């Protein structure tokens, strides 16, 4: 530890005030929205809600492309296949369901139901069209083969429930954050844990890779967001405000990695300059907890879902 | 899998009325809009009617508007086309065509076998009707439009179909570049606002047939004359 | 002129209290921004109607007793009854709407949301207002300055009256029909609904699904209190609206003759104070019923 | 066993990682719409 | 007007989808969510089976072949007069001394959220049993923030039982701590609390040989009366309410009760009645 | 001399 990150970026120009306005508002969910995932095309997005509905939406025109009825209304996570053919949903039923969007009878039907975990599914993220990695409240992360239907790898080092998962850009490493305040970097091919980080003092509810892939950020029930390097193997910064005392539901980066956007239980989202750790903007549209925050692959917009059942696109 | 099988054609005395019907199988019929298209005995093919998903919208061809009626029994999975005051321009082959419209879909992807009926805007032009080419040579077909088919949303609404002898039309390319599912990567499409070109590299015996361009920017849905490869 | 000072020394005091209360309820609905819902919509419409009644109808009555001449003039004499009767109609009919809304909530607590409720509720308020305008219109058509011949002072004074002397049946028909529609039918409907509400609130009290009767004693008392307050709401409205609908009817039957006597003077003032009192007993009684609404009221004050 | 294995991980100094993170942010600054907003003609949302 | 022919067809699809969402929401709100909390009595999970028999649902031979292995597993687990001092199955005597009875008393832990739909008087409810979750409740308790009622099930014969795994801790004091912790949750501030007291018959026999005063010093009653013990226990539970304005509905269930559904309806109807009174500013 | 005989109110 030669120096702190804030000492090196002391002589850098501040971002300045960030102003973002709702350019769209997606209405239709009738219950709390728990999860959202943008598509790779950067126009389509999927969102999951407790009324038992998974909805694919066109962002540009606010049009609803697809509406999928789920078997278990208790869903906590949502994912969109990088190709665009598939969506995955899971929740308190302990099953990860894969549905196909580009099927030839017009309807969206379930392709496979992956049932190996004993705890609730908290996150799932497609690795290819045939490989998905899921995190569970049973303290274990599993890498599956969608065609066969069997989990090829299990990551078991965690002691508390795993709440969030994030895949590296190269899709060879991922990081998981757990209820024991530890985040672990897991190698997907070997199946072991390369590193563990323990800077937080309460449950980690959110985790996200920096665009470079050599860093990541966590958000916890304690109000702080923490940035952790992978090569230095140490915490770099903490993003906290005396006024902020609520939990952090979701965290995500900007395309350049200069802005870190975090969704809070104070009903509003914050935008931090990730290199000076000083708050730069707010997103105050929602009137309930901001449950999901996702930025696009090109950085054009930021969608925020919430427990008031509306999604909002900001730019 | 997906089958549309129409029925109701035959020999009709002039001035009578006939009702056609296509029965659908193997797909979510209720979520598909439907079209009727018709082909003259030796001429090209022309659009006839369009009923929307949920029946909220209906468009008829100016030629038959007011003498034709289109309806869909979504629960029974059938599509009906009532025809009254049958003129002698109604001798044609009637093809049921399903189409679905959302961001990224491919309309006009499946066509039905067709029924025979015998009774006793934008213009799209292809200035060629016979191009005999040996297998193994690139073939470029051209098609021109009255106005620009490029919309403000950046989409150029030109579709390319193929008609194999004794077979129903089949979609090759939609919106000027995209390839339909199940077509070989040999077929490619590239066009300017008013001029369009379809290129078939490594020609094969299956490609021989009549090629039709079509527009979807406005609702006349005007086809082309067709270019034949022998 | 001491008796005249007593008249606004009282009329103005009552008007002030009523304006304060109704205005505070109007403030609560807009300021909270979450208090907006089906029940609060009907109460807000009643408060609006009561505001119109207090702001317009009463000062004209104070002017009547204070000055013999009609200050408003002809156009004004055609404008004033159209507001008075409309305000009376809205108030008396939104009260019936509240009584049926409460009955639906309390006696049948099934499917309260009923799909597009807020829209239906916004529509029922406007429909009541439109009907009130329709009823007022005939009282703006026939309202004009007419001559009245006192038999005591033997003086022919011209005053703003609802109908012309030429007609002897139109007065009686309008007075009787106005009474039957503005008092009897609303009271009949409110009586039935609030009787059913109280019956159920008491039957629910002793039927509480709890094994230990002691643990819920307070709750039982509260239910038994709500029934009595609803029956009191049926009585107040009756009392206040009976003498005004009696003095008016009497004056309209003996239309040609003008009665100036001490009995008639005092009875007329008392009937007008009682009728105006209903606008202030409407919000102030709900104020007493709820402690949370009391906290909201005091915040708005 | 797991802790003894985690102890062998290579650890570059924090100055190097700070420099890499800063340099990545400088390299892709222009391509980032939220940091430097796009003119409204190119904006897909509210064109 | 500025839209194309396909854009208009896309908007027509988004309108049909909106219609379907609204119809689904109308269908959804007519259902009332009841959250059954998992205690040690609920962990045993025999009461739910017996209440199911009361509804009319039964077991085919296939289902009983399902429970064979569980029966044998139970004999071994129990084996591996002084029951109250240690943890033991309630049905050890009957086994050591499959029929429908054998099926009923196979104490089995549950994998995840199990939902039971039941319809009474045109009102349909869903009983969401969360007993077998076995994961941090702080991370999934919000899901049921908005529910009509949080049902609890505790046994009346639990006052003398001290479990071996605890270091001399009374099981009833453990159930009381759980009850207080749940009802103090801010998520359920708008949700009714229903409490069911079970094992009514087992208390009638247990009270004669076991004095409640020995385990709880406050009890001052006949010392041989089951009626007094029941009322004392219910008083201890109801006293934990931190509001004093919210009712805590109660019932004594004997495992042969045929009124457990009617009580749940009457408690839910009165929950709704009070919510209405609060929203109309009458209370 | 106005209060004597008037409208509904």
């Amino acid at each position: 530890a030669d120096a702190t990150l804030s000492q090196i970026t002391n002589n850098i120009d501040p971002v300045g005030r960030i102003q973002m306005r709702t350019r769209r508002t997606l209405r239709g969910h009738l219950a709390k929205i728990y999860a959202m995932h943008w598509g790779t095309d950067s126009r389509l997005l999927v969102s999951a809600s407790q009324d038992g509905k998974l909805i694919i939406w066109d962002s540009y025109t606010t049009n609803k492309v697809h509406a999928i009825p789920l078997r278990s209304s208790w869903v906590m996570t949502c994912a969109y296949a990088p190709s665009g053919n598939y969506v995955a949903c899971g929740g308190l039923d302990n099953i990860c369901s894969i549905y196909n969007l580009k099927t030839r009878e017009g309807n969206v039907r379930v392709s496979r139901e992956l049932a190996g975990h004993t705890g609730y599914l908290s996150c799932c993220r497609f690795l290819d069209d045939n490989q998905i990695v899921t995190s569970s409240g049973d303290t274990t992360c599993a890498l599956w083969d969608i065609e066969t239907g069997q989990q090829t790898t299990t990551f078991t080092g965690h002691t508390g429930d795993v709440m969030s998962l994030s895949l590296a850009p190269d899709t060879r490493l991922f990081v998981s954050g757990a209820c024991d305040a530890s985040a672990k970097l897991w190698d997907v091919r070997e199946g072991m844990c390369r590193q563990t980080f323990t800077g937080h003092e309460s449950d980690i509810n959110a985790i996200c890779f920096f665009p470079n892939g050599n860093a990541f950020a966590t958000g916890s029930d304690d109000a702080t967001c923490r940035l952790f390097d992978l090569r230095a193997d140490q915490e770099l910064m903490t993003y906290s405000h005396d006024n902020i005392i609520c939990g952090i539901t979701s965290v995500s980066f900007s395309k350049s990695g200069r802005l870190l956007l975090a969704g809070y239980d104070d009903f509003n989202c914050n935008v931090w300059d990730a290199l000076k750790a000083d708050r730069a903007g707010v997103l105050a549209g929602h009137d309930n907890r901001v449950s999901c925050l996702g930025v696009t692959d090109d950085g054009m917009a930021v969608a925020t879902g919430s427990w008031d059942s509306f999604l909002k696109i900001w730019n | 899998d997906v089958q549309l099988v129409e029925s109701g054609g035959g020999l009709v005395q002039p001035g009578g009325s006939r009702k056609l019907s296509c029965s659908a199988s193997g797909f979510a019929f209720s979520s598909f809009g439907m079209h009727w298209v018709r082909q003259a005995p030796e001429k090209g093919l022309e659009w006839v009617a369009y009923i929307s998903s949920g029946s909220g919208t209906i468009y008829y061809a100016d030629t038959v508007k007011g003498r034709f009626t289109i309806s869909r029994d979504d629960p029974k999975n059938t599509l009906f086309l009532q025809m009254t005051s049958l003129r002698s321009e109604d001798t044609a082959m009637y093809y049921c065509v399903r189409s679905i419209y959302y961001y990224g879909s491919s309309p006009f992807d499946f066509w039905g076998q067709g029924t025979t009926l015998t009774v006793s805007d934008i213009v799209m032009t292809q200035a060629t009707s016979s191009v005999p080419v040996t297998p193994g040579e690139s073939v470029s077909i051209s098609c021109r439009s009255s106005k620009s088919l490029l919309h403000s949303n950046g989409n150029t609404y030109l579709y390319w179909f193929l008609q194999r002898p004794g077979q129903s039309p089949q979609l090759l390319i939609y919106r000027m570049s995209n390839l339909a599912s199940g077509v070989p990567d040999r077929f490619s499409g590239s066009g300017s606002g008013t001029a369009f070109t379809l290129t078939i590299s490594r020609l094969e015996a299956e490609d021989v047939g009549v090629y039709y361009c079509m527009q979807h920017l406005e609702y006349p849905l005007t086809f082309g004359a067709g270019t034949k490869l022998e | 002129p001491g008796i005249l000072y007593v008249i606004p020394a009282v009329y103005g005091v009552i008007i002030l209290i009523g304006l304060i209360g109704n205005i505070t309820l109007i403030k609560i609905f807009c300021t909270v921004k979450s208090m907006r819902n089906v029940p609060n919509l009907f109460i807000s419409s009643l408060a609006l109607g009561d505001l119109l009644l207090l702001i317009t109808c009463a000062p004209v009555d104070a002017s009547r007793y204070l000055a013999d001449r009609w200050l408003f003039g002809r156009i004004g004499c055609k404008l004033i009854p159209f507001i008075q009767l409309t305000s009376v109609g809205v108030s008396v009919f939104t009260l019936t709407a509240l009584s049926a809304d409460r009955y639906k909530a309390i006696v049948r607590p099934m499917d309260i949301q009923a799909s597009h409720a807020l829209m239906k509720a916004c529509l029922k308020a406007a429909f009541i207002w439109i009907i009130s305008m329709l009823l007022a219109i005939p009282e703006a058509v026939f309202s004009d300055l007419h001559p009245f011949h006192e038999e005591s002072t033997n003086q022919t004074f011209i005053s703003c009256a609802p109908y012309p002397h030429s007609n002897e049946l139109h007065p009686k028909i309008h007075s009787m029909a106005s009474f039957l529609v503005f008092y009897v039918i609303p009271l009949s409907i409110i009586s039935v609904y609030y009787y059913f509400i109280a019956k159920n609130l008491i039957q629910s009290a002793y039927n509480l699904p709890v094994e230990g009767n002691i643990h819920v004693k307070k709750q039982i008392e509260s239910r038994k209190r709500l029934a009595k307050t609803v029956l009191v709401f049926v009585g107040l409205f009756a009392f206040c609206w009976l003498p005004n609908h009696v003095i008016y009817l009497y004056r309209s039957y003996h239309y040609s003759e003008v009665d100036t006597s001490m009995l008639h003077f005092v009875t007329s003032i008392c009937a007008r104070l009682l009728a105006f009192t209903n606008s202030c007993v409407n919000p102030f009684a709900l104020y007493l019923l709820s402690k949370s609404f009391r906290k909201q009221f005091n915040t708005q004050l | 066993e797991q802790l003894k294995m985690e102890a062998n991980i290579d650890r570059i100094k924090v100055s190097k990682a700070a420099a890499d993170l800063m340099a990545y942010c400088e390299a892709h600054a222009k391509e980032d719409p939220l940091l430097t907003p796009v003119p409204a003609s190119e904006n897909p949302f509210r064109e | 007007c500025t839209l194309s022919a396909e854009d208009k067809a896309a908007v027509e699809r988004s309108k049909m989808i909106d219609r379907n969402l609204r119809e689904d929401g109308e269908k959804a709100r007519r259902e009332l969510k009841l959250l059954l909390l998992g205690t040690g009595e609920s962990g045993k999970s025999t009461f739910i089976k017996q209440m199911r028999i009361i509804h009319g649902s039964g077991y085919s031979d296939e289902d009983k072949r399902g429970f064979t292995k569980l029966v044998y597993q139970n004999i071994f687990t129990a084996m591996q007069d002084r029951r109250r001092e240690y943890q033991l199955s309630d049905s050890t005597k009957y086994y050591l001394n499959p029929t429908q009875q054998d099926v009923l008393r196979v104490q089995v832990p549950t994998t995840g959220i199990i939902e039971y739909p039941f319809d009474l008087q045109s009102v349909i409810f869903r009983m969401v049993d969360v007993g077998g979750l076995r994961s941090e409740r702080r991370k999934w308790i919000h899901c049921f923030e908005n529910v009509t009622s949080i049902m609890f099930l505790v046994a009346l014969s639990e006052y003398d039982q001290v479990l071996v795994e605890s270091d001399n801790e009374n099981r009833m004091e453990e159930s009381k701590a759980l009850f207080r912790t749940i009802i103090t949750y801010p998520w359920f501030q708008n949700s009714s609390v229903i409490l069911f007291l079970n094992k009514k018959d087992l208390l009638e026999e247990k009270i004669m040989y076991s004095h409640l005063v020995d385990y709880f010093p406050e009890y001052d009653g006949p010392q041989r009366d089951a009626q007094a013990a029941r009322e004392f226990i219910l008083k201890m539970f109801v006293d934990l309410n931190p509001d004093s304005d919210k009712i805590i509905y109660s019932h004594f269930t004997c495992a042969t009760d045929t009124e457990n559904i009617r009580f749940v309806f009457a408690a839910v109807k009165d929950t709704i009645l009070q919510l209405n009174l609060k929203e109309y500013n009458l209370v | 001399x106005q209060w004597a005989v008037x409208h509904f109110l």
